[PDB]
């Protein structure tokens, strides 16, 4: 119910304005006195609401010396001891389990080439998202199904030097692959002269020439047993879910390049759980936000709340070498290009007769050997020096 | 002209003060008086003989001559006086 | 691997002889083009 | 809190050593 | 002044009072390699009366003496009571009994519990003692509480508690003490079993001034201080202080000032005879330069100087020169 | 494959000569100083990246919108 | 229940472990050529194989 | 050990009731008639004499010599 | 004893379990019986007090 | 043998134990106790940690008389003095002085006077771990009679204190300058609101937020006799005003004597905590008072909950009014308006009793019924698996499918008969008003103390630990009924069967674990991050590059606004702009 | 005389001139005390190393307890010990340069072009000047041969923690502690430059022990408990 | 005697004899009816065996939780007779 007039003295002001605040607070003050209505507003009003948004937005800001890594550091390090592992199950889906809490922030800050159980949302593409049956049947493809989970049972008779599978009717039909593509895949292994009766049907036989010792009958019935029949490798098993008007695949296994060369998947939508695999895909900028939004995540999931510029403020300084590098000793605690910090950082010698060796001088530009010694550190009144003329006091 | 935000935490924080420049400036000051300085402001009528609240006394009024010199990481040195005459 | 750590030396040398405007910009990217193609076409 | 550096130096006048002298015990 | 109410015989009489480091057996031993005291000295904080003393012979035939001292700890702010359902607390005060909201029949509280402290815990049977209690003071009867089959029921108990005199749901109208006024709501009342712990305030207070420190790294221990430590390092560094760091982790622990030489670094010594600084390589040409750190850092360097490390301390004008 | 377009991928770019000197005069800093990404990493390949130049990379983030970063390209 | 040692009444707690001369089988580590594990403790008199 | 001078709650003396409370309890009289014409309606006191324990005949054995 | 206490007046508990009497935990017993009242009379037993 | 090379090794070596933290002198450790008197930026303190510790206080010709009194007080006497140094050096010791008067008459000028700590004087103050910033804060001495240390109520969340026992540590700063800064910057009041997220740290416990609510209430009237009383605790004096109520008796509106505290310019619109349910009508309009309506600094509408004063509840009232108005508002606000909610809840009367838990006779039928059919369903799910006629889950097995048949089934049960004990029970119990306030409640406990435990799951499966296919000898071989596999559907007021308890005990047996290791790998983690991101810092262009030279981001957070002056996670809160202009009128 | 502060430290192997010249005694006595508890001159416990009893005054300088930093002795070992915590770094000294000459086994004007590198980003790149040396160390390692002499190396393996083995014909051969430090002294200056050393402030041959430094009494001080007798520092 | 009053066992184990706790009656019972776990997240979980056998709320809190129990009021710890007359037995039957 805003007048003509009104609107154009507020866009004359917001105008006015416009350089002393960011663009998205200006965007979002210019959509809020728009959206008022039920009460009258005049021009009184609209200055004092500026007047009080700048100022606010003035008194709002950081302070120069102020030591925000330290600020940061506990920021993200207080929930530890508030975090708990009370959920092991992803979303709806019980048979899941997933480490969610405590240790996946130690893993994700430790930099793990390989987290505890790994875990991929698979989104479809336009065609495949709408229907649940084909979302079924792309994610029955890739699930890793050795020959081992498919065969009923395995016999070994020596006098004839056989190896008889017996497969399972529904459970063949579970998995969707037929017992011909499995001797294909067998024949395709090739390791020997192999002769293959059908004998039953849903199960068959298998003779060797050259079988030599048993020993090598055992070790073959061991390689056949642990052969791929399909999926692509590393995903232990595909779930369809459903997240509104869309159903994606929650799975138990992290392979992004396979994934992305599957038919019937969008490249640009992937969220893979680990933070490595991405970065040696997607470069280090994605790694960097998949590290953020994982660890926003995780304080979620425990339903506590810390401010996403700490978590940004992490995730900048776990990448800023180029690549995901630890917290840890192995990494940017590794090189703070001081000899007394590292070597108090975890007690060890080594250091210290290393930099010996190497002839190494410490700058004593950091905070950690300043105390150590006694001088006082260069954050907040450190920052700050004084000058002062006694005569005219 | 690094940043519009750069642009203005610097036009911000020229005409004020930072709390850790307040610390170090009623710390140096308390120091000061500790030793046998001459306060600048009326000793009497004060309810509090405690050093370091005269020096914030003096901080809030301003008599105390002191510069605070920032020095930019560009090597820029900005000069703020807290006479305010 | 050395071409990569004399690239980076030669970069750096590059960037701290513009910091002290020994040279103009332009002929400062002609440098870093030119040690680019040179030491890109050995790896 | 005391660093002494010493700039264009100049030699001690020994005629006029008597009259910085004086000056000195008049100061 | 400490062997004062000591007897002829060597040991303290009983019932006497023992305040501070008196002493109560005197001990004198001879040298292992002339006497020396190892006589028996009271802990520092304990304060008591002496009660018992023993003297008996052991088998291999020396003389054994014990001293028994007792001690009155009356309760106070601070000292942990537990009831019987886990529900630990300090005493947060003591109320006189004027003070306390006294009832219709003017029986006031011994302990008051505040109600939030239940709901959370989900321990009702606290409240089920409470009324058992009751019951069992008013009626004279006894009262078994054994899980799963417990004599009498709840609703028997309340009703007999009614029958006696008061409210079948325990509760009871309640005046407030200071004011004289009566409570707009009923408040619960029970005779709930509580439980003194060990844990008085008596013996858990450890508070240092200056003292004595240790005589390798000249840090305060035994009265002992408290150790500061990395996490309240870090939330002093948090609060960006300075002078307070220095304060807390220089000044008042193992402050010390060292001479270093100029040109190789090592750490040298003043001579008291002569005003002369002497440098340990160096000897007397060089000049050395004191420098205010701590004893800690100092005891690091000579321990990594007793390796073949030779770490070389760069000084600095303590100005900021410009 | 193309993977630029990514929703985890901001926006990437090459900033010209004059544009990286103007940051490092204002910034006071050497160019090495800055955050530095790989030349081979692929968004930076994408865009074909050179050692010794400055990528300027805009993410997207709730509190500005649109915030610059800029990078150090460095070998391998 | 309790000895007097030394003038100090010292009581044994009891200790439990794992029955001795019986043999417990379980599954061996993931991803490792050991495929099931069986170990069995035989309590001599005086040692422990 | 031996039963209060004075009832916690209220200063009421329950220490001359132990003595007549007791030998009636012992000598087959209910508690609750033992002591409501004893003189003790209030429960405070009432838990005072029902709870009590009379350590004190044992402990005389066992005394200190002092 | 090197370290000992002794509660002066100790009382039973006027609620009791069957056990409480096997095991002579009223003939020694570990504290007193104390009128309660479940309500928020000052604010010094807040947080647990 | 220890060597040369383990000596500065290891734990309790020089590299920890001495140089990375060493111990202190005047420092003291003592239990806490509660004191709701004291202010949130003061410490009560026992006579003798006054006594004992000492403040240096050198001579100067503004203080030296008030100095001359702590030396005439011998080192006995508080205050007094302990000691005195000439500006020779050389200490004097007070107890040993023939005629303490005659030194006194001596002093000037350039001396110092170590003397007792007195009311005002700045100490360090925390409890370990001491894992946030804020976990040691500098408090205000007040001397108490007693043996403890005293904290305020309010002071709990910031250093998670709880009176069990748990001591906590007081520290001593004797520097000039390190007082300073400690009052310049770690005063208590000055960090109400955390680094961590734009909400005050400090704030109504639970017992505050009761009183408030119960204060708040639409139906509460004061006399001028039970206002006054009110009153005396708060430090307010002034004109009351005629009451709210004027005829037939004069009765004054707690909402009215909240609303003297209030700014006179204080526009609020929020909804309380009570609206977070079916009740809630989500305006302004419901004759619920569930919905805070202040204009012109008047409590026209609404409660006082955990959403209006609490702690660690961003876009509060709290929160915005100190945000609004400066700590030292927020410091007089807390102290003075919580007493009188701590006041009015003592002559009020707040009890808990068995009545409010206990449901009628038909809740407990209606919920044996609901208990039943569930029963059934999981029966008829167990017959269909036995029979093989049951429809697996896509994408699971059997034995999956039915297990999450079977919880989810159970979970319903538990939330259904949660739903009816809610219902039968009394509109405003002591239990449900704790629980609706946020003071120290919640829907599960009330569910678990009225209706049902439920399905108690160890490591979110149900009990399977026992023999084979039982987990208990008390059921049949190869039982998975839901009884059998830990569901309780006894509540705590009704009573846990054998069996019942004993799965109780099992599900809640990991916690006592669970927190011990969490302790060491929070701590662990902590430092790790501590010692990577200790030398960043903020600098006078914006960014945020470290003390080596490195830049980490060229502005911090994107807008340069630091999160503990932030409204929540928003530089600035538009719509709260829009309400501090227009809210009287809204 | 002026009150400074600390800028840095400069960490350097302690060559044995340097303890030689530092050390205020030598200690040559094995006893530690007498027969009657007198402390022994040129012992273990030589009272000029330092004084840990108040009131004592010190030979060296004088001072009492506090005041005195404590003064460091020597032991002169009669055969040359390797220093087990530069092991490792002995060892990356051993198989890059050879016997004969200690040249580092790269041909001349590559020794050239990786001094010029290194020298120009030691300090720029640290992370790259360290891959540069372990680049360089590599490809010492992989040549066996000398291009400054062309004698035949032999391979030199480390059985931990201290025990080198050369190939000498076809059987392993001990190194003596001796012959490692000759290898070691004959290394040049600028090729330890190279190898990322500092040749002013730490050499190779110093990582051999020929002289060990006595610590002072103050850091190792006898604690005598008032009921057990005098105990000694376990160093 | 020295076994028993260290505590240091020969087998190897430590802490096998230790100072009766008398700070009250329970105390010392409860310290004479303990059972100590010399070993796991699996073997502190409470196992549905322990019925009748140990106590399932009297444990410590912290590292020690389900480690150290109590004996069950009614459980009896076996003796133990010789094997040959249980085979003798056995093989008869
Ligand atoms: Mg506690
Ligand atoms: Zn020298
Ligand atoms: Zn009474
Ligand atoms: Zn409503
Ligand atoms: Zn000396
Ligand atoms: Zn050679």
């Amino acid at each position: 119910m805003i007048d003509e007039k009104l609107k154009g003295y507020i866009d004359k002001r917001l105008n006015e304005i416009k350089d002393k605040i960011p663009d998205k607070l200006h965007e979002d003050l210019r959509a809020a006195i728009m959206d008022i209505n039920g009460v009258e507003l005049t021009e009184e009003d609209i200055d004092r609401i500026i007047d009080l948004t700048i100022r606010e937005y003035q008194q709002s800001l950081i302070e120069p010396g102020e030591a925000i890594g330290v600020v940061t550091a506990q920021s993200v390090g207080e929930p530890g001891t508030q975090m708990t592992l009370r959920t092991f199950h992803f979303a709806g889906i019980r048979e899941l389990n997933v480490t969610l809490g405590l240790p996946r922030l130690i893993e994700i800050v430790d930099a793990r080439k390989v987290p505890s159980t790994p875990m991929m949302t698979i989104y479809l593409t336009d065609e495949y998202k709408t229907d649940k049956d084909k979302a079924l049947d792309i994610a029955r493809r890739i699930e890793y199904t050795r020959v081992e989970n498919v065969v009923s049972s395995v016999s070994v008779d020596i006098s004839n030097m056989s190896i008889t599978l017996q497969f399972d009717q529904e459970m063949l039909k579970d998995k969707g692959v037929s017992i011909e593509e499995i001797k294909k895949i067998i024949t395709k292994l090739k390791l020997g002269e192999i002769r293959i009766e059908d004998n039953d049907e849903y199960s068959f036989t298998i003779y060797f020439e050259k079988i030599d010792s048993i020993m090598a009958l055992f070790k073959m019935r061991e390689k056949i047993l642990n052969t791929k029949i399909k999926g692509v490798k590393g995903i232990k098993r595909a779930i369809v879910q459903k997240k509104g008007d869309e159903y994606v695949i929650i799975t138990d296994g992290s392979n992004l390049e396979g994934i992305m060369n599957v038919t019937g998947v969008d490249i640009n939508k992937i969220q893979t759980n680990n933070i490595h695999e991405v970065e040696e895909v997607l470069g280090i900028e994605a790694a960097r936000e998949l590290i953020s939004r994982e660890i926003k995540k995780v304080l979620e999931e425990q339903g506590l709340d810390v401010d996403m510029r700490h978590i940004v403020l992490v995730s900048d300084i776990m990448t800023r070498t180029g690549d995901i590098r630890q917290i840890g000793r192995h990494g940017v605690t590794g090189e703070k290009s001081s000899v007394l910090a590292r070597a108090a950082f975890e007690v060890t010698v080594k250091h210290l007769l290393d930099a010996a060796a190497r002839g190494e001088r410490e700058e004593f530009k950091g905070v950690i050997e300043n105390i150590i010694i006694g001088q006082p550190i260069r954050l907040g009144t450190g920052i700050v020096e004084l000058t002062m003329k006694p005569n005219m006091r | 002209t690094i940043d519009k935000i750069n642009e203005i935490f610097k036009e911000n924080w020229k005409n004020k003060l930072t709390k850790y420049e307040i610390a170090r400036i009623i710390s140096a000051r308390a120091l000061q008086l500790s030793m046998g300085a001459l306060p600048l402001i009326d000793t009497s009528n004060l309810k509090s003989d405690d050093v370091i609240s005269i020096a914030e006394e003096e901080l809030k009024r301003g008599v105390l001559p002191i510069t605070i010199r920032r020095i930019y990481p560009n090597g820029q040195v900005e000069l703020i006086s807290v006479r305010k005459i | 691997t050395i071409s990569d750590i004399e690239m980076l030396l030669k970069d750096t040398e590059i960037w701290d002889k513009l910091l002290r405007n020994e040279l103009s910009i332009e002929e400062a990217k002609k440098m870093f083009d030119d040690v680019a193609r040179s030491y890109s076409k050995a790896d | 809190s005391y660093s002494l550096k010493t700039i264009e130096e100049h030699f001690v006048p020994y005629s006029i050593a008597k009259k910085y002298i004086k000056e000195l015990i008049d100061t | 002044d400490y062997y004062r109410l000591l007897e002829d015989n060597g040991v303290v009489s009983p019932e006497v009072e023992v305040k501070g480091g008196d002493v109560l057996i005197g001990k004198v031993s001879p040298p292992r390699f002339a006497k020396r005291d190892t006589s028996i000295v009271t802990r520092h904080g304990e304060n008591g009366i002496v009660d018992l003393v023993l003297i008996t012979e052991t088998l291999e035939g020396n003389k054994l003496v014990k001293v028994r001292v007792r001690d009155l700890r009356i309760p106070e702010i601070g000292d942990k009571f537990a009831t019987r359902h886990g529900q630990k607390g300090v005493v947060g005060i003591l109320i006189d009994q004027v003070d306390m909201p006294y009832t219709a029949k003017g029986i006031v509280p011994d302990i008051i519990l505040n109600p939030h402290a239940l709901p959370s815990r989900m321990t009702i049977g606290q409240i089920m003692e409470a009324i058992g209690g009751k019951y069992a003071a008013l009626s004279g009867k006894p009262v078994d509480a054994t899980p799963f089959l417990e004599t009498p029921k709840l609703q028997e108990m309340q009703k007999e508690i009614l029958k006696l005199g008061h409210l079948p749901d325990s509760t009871e109208v309640v005046y407030d003490g200071r004011t004289g006024q009566k409570l707009k709501s009923r408040i619960l009342f029970g005779i709930v079993y509580y439980q003194k712990l060990h844990h008085m305030v008596a013996d858990k207070m450890h508070a240092r001034a200056r003292g004595p420190v240790q005589i390798l790294t000249r840090q305060p221990t035994e009265e002992g201080g408290l150790r500061f430590g990395e996490m309240e390092r870090d939330c002093l560094i948090g609060f960006g202080t300075a002078m307070l760091i220095k304060d807390r982790l220089l000044d008042n622990s193992d402050k010390a000032v060292v001479y270093i030489c100029d040109q190789c670094g090592y750490v040298g010594w003043y001579d008291r005879s002569k005003n002369r600084y002497v440098c340990p390589v160096h000897g007397d040409k060089s000049v050395l330069h004191p420098v205010t750190v701590s004893y800690a850092f100092k005891l690091l360097i000579q321990e990594l100087m007793s390796m073949v490390i030779s770490p070389r301390l760069i000084l600095g004008e303590k100005v900021n020169l410009g | 494959i193309d993977i630029s377009n990514h929703e985890l991928v901001p926006k990437h770019e090459i900033l010209q000569l004059e544009e990286a000197y103007k940051l490092v005069k204002e910034l006071g800093i050497k160019p090495e100083q800055l955050p530095w990404i790989r030349a081979s990493d692929p968004v930076a390949k994408s865009i074909g990246a050179k050692p010794g130049d400055i990528i300027k990379i805009t993410r997207k983030s709730p509190f500005t919108g649109e915030s610059v970063t800029y990078r150090y390209v460095i070998t391998g | 229940g309790y000895f007097i040692v030394n003038g100090s009444e010292k009581v044994i707690i009891a200790q439990e472990d794992l029955a001795t001369n019986r043999v417990l089988v379980d599954y061996g580590k993931s991803g490792s050529n050991i495929t099931h594990v069986a170990k069995v403790t035989s309590s001599a008199a005086g040692y422990r194989v | 050990m031996i039963i209060p001078i004075r009832c916690f709650t209220c200063g009421a003396v329950v220490a001359d009731k132990w003595e007549p409370f007791s030998n009636r309890v012992m000598g087959g009289e209910d508690p609750e008639k033992v002591l409501t014409e004893l003189g003790v309606n209030r429960y405070c006191c009432r838990r005072m004499l029902l709870s009590h324990v009379n350590i004190i005949r044992e402990i005389i054995h066992y005394t200190r010599p002092i | 004893d090197t370290r000992a206490h002794l509660l002066h007046y100790p009382q039973m508990p006027l609620v009791q379990t069957r056990m409480l009497g096997v095991i002579g935990y009223n003939d020694r017993p570990a504290g007193a019986n104390a009128i309660l009242a479940i309500m928020s009379y000052t604010g010094y037993n807040m947080e647990d007090s | 043998l220890r060597t040369l090379a383990q000596r500065l090794k290891g734990k309790e070596g020089r590299f920890r134990g001495n140089l990375s933290g060493k111990r202190v002198d005047f420092s003291a450790r003592t239990v806490i106790s509660p004191d709701p008197n004291l202010s949130i930026d003061e410490v009560g303190i026992p006579y003798t940690i006054a006594r004992m510790l000492t403040v240096p206080e050198r001579v100067t010709n503004i203080n030296i008389e008030r100095i001359r009194q702590y030396i005439i007080n011998g080192p006995d006497k508080w205050p007094g003095a302990n000691y005195v140094i000439k500006p020779d050096g050389r200490r004097i010791d007070l107890r040993y002085v023939k005629d303490r008067k005659e030194l006194a008459s001596s002093i000037t000028a350039g001396y110092v006077v170590e003397r007792h700590l007195v009311d005002g004087d700045v100490v360090l103050f925390n409890r370990q771990p001491s894992l946030h910033r804020i976990s040691m804060m500098a408090h205000k001495v007040r001397v108490l009679p007693g043996r403890t240390f005293r904290l305020n109520l309010l002071d709990c969340p910031p250093y998670n204190a709880d009176f069990d026992g748990d001591e906590m540590n007081l520290h001593v700063p004797q520097s000039e300058e390190a007082i300073a800064e400690a009052r310049e910057l770690m005063l208590v009041h000055k960090n109400i609101i955390t680094p961590r997220y734009g909400g005050p740290i400090i704030g109504g416990g639970q017992d505050y937020i009761s009183g408030a609510y119960l204060l708040s209430v639409k139906t509460t009237l004061l006399t001028v006799e039970e206002v006054a009383t009110i009153l005396g605790v708060t430090d307010f004096v002034g004109e009351l005003g005629e009451p709210a109520i004027l005829a037939p008796k004069p009765y004054y509106t707690g909402k009215q004597v909240i609303s003297l505290f209030l700014p006179k310019d204080f526009n609020f619109h929020g909804p309380a905590n009570i609206s977070k349910g079916p009740r809630a009508c989500k305006d302004e309009i419901c004759p619920h008072d569930s919905f805070i309506v202040i204009k012109n600094g008047l409590l026209l509408e609404g409660v006082f909950d955990k959403k209006a004063i609490g702690n660690q509840q961003p876009e509060s009232m709290l929160h915005w009014s100190i945000r609004e108005y400066g700590t030292e508002y927020g410091k007089w606000l807390m102290d003075n308006v919580f007493k009188m909610f701590i006041r009015f809840l003592e002559m009020r009367g707040f009890t808990m009793t068995l009545e409010d838990i206990t449901i009628p006779d038909e809740a407990q039928n209606e919920i044996t019924t609901k208990i039943k059919e569930g029963y059934s369903q999981v029966d008829e799910y167990i017959r269909k698996f036995n029979e093989g006629q049951l429809e697996p889950i896509p994408g699971r097995t059997i034995e999956e499918s039915l297990e999450s048949y079977i919880l989810d089934t159970l979970d319903k049960l538990r939330k259904v008969a949660g739903e009816i004990a809610t219902k039968y029970l009394d509109p405003f119990n002591n239990v449900y008003i704790m629980a609706i306030t946020g003071a120290r409640g919640s829907e599960l406990n009330i569910t678990q103390m009225t209706a049902l435990l439920g399905q108690q799951s160890v490591r979110g499966e149900r009990i399977r630990r026992g023999y084979r296919e039982r987990t208990l000898s008390l059921f049949k071989y190869g039982d998975i009924a839901p009884e059998a596999r830990g569901f309780v559907k006894n509540s705590f007021m009704r009573g846990l069967s054998p069996y019942e308890m004993f799965f109780h005990a099992a599900g809640g047996r990991e916690g006592l674990v669970d927190t011990a290791v969490k302790t060491s790998q929070s701590g662990y983690m902590q430092r790790r991050l501590i010692n990577a991101l200790s030398d960043l810092r903020i600098e006078y262009d914006g960014t945020v590059r470290s003390l080596y030279g490195d830049i980490v981001q060229v502005v911090y957070g994107d807008d340069a606004v630091h999160p503990m002056y932030s409204a929540h996670s928003k530089s600035v809160n538009v719509n709260r702009v829009i309400e501090r202009v227009i809210g009287w009128k809204r | 005389m002026s009150e400074k502060i600390i800028r840095g430290v400069k960490f350097g192997v302690l060559s044995p001139n340097e303890i030689r010249q530092m050390s205020v005694t030598a200690i040559i006595t094995s006893e530690v005390y007498d027969e009657d508890g007198t402390p022994i001159e040129g012992g273990v416990m030589d009272p000029k190393l330092g004084v840990i009893e108040p009131g004592q005054k010190c030979p060296v300088c004088g001072n009492t307890l506090a005041g005195c930093p404590g003064h460091f002795g020597h032991i002169e070992l009669i055969k040359p010990v390797i220093h087990i915590g530069y092991v490792k770094h002995i060892y990356d000294f051993l198989r890059s340069t050879c016997w004969r000459c200690g040249r580092i086994k790269i041909k001349e004007q590559d020794l050239e072009r990786y001094k010029r590198i290194y020298n120009a980003i030691k300090l720029r790149w640290p992370s790259a000047a360290r891959r540069l040396v372990e680049y360089i160390k590599k490809i010492s390692i992989k040549n066996l041969e000398c291009p400054h002499c062309g004698e035949k190396q032999f391979k030199i393996k480390l059985e931990k923690p201290y025990n080198f083995n050369e190939e000498r014909n076809g059987s392993i051969v001990k190194l003596s502690p001796s012959e490692i430090r000759d290898r070691l002294e004959r290394i040049p200056d600028s090729d330890v430059e190279l190898l990322g050393y500092d040749p002013k402030s730490s050499r190779p041959e110093w990582m051999i022990l020929t002289v060990l430094p006595v610590p002072p009494i103050t850091i190792r001080p006898s604690i005598t408990i008032e009921s057990g007798i005098r105990a000694e520092d376990d160093l | 005697r020295h076994a028993l009053a260290t505590g240091n066992w020969v087998g190897g184990r430590t802490g096998v004899s230790q100072l009766l706790d008398r700070t009250n009656w329970l105390s010392m019972l409860s310290h004479l009816r303990r059972v100590v776990s010399s070993l796991n997240f699996e073997a502190r979980d409470l196992h549905g065996t322990q019925w009748g056998r140990m106590c399932p709320f009297e444990t410590p809190e912290g590292p020690n939780s389900g480690l150290v129990k109590n004996l069950a009021l009614l459980a009896q710890v076996s003796v133990g007779i010789n094997e040959s007359v249980v085979e003798r037995v056995a093989y008869e039957l």
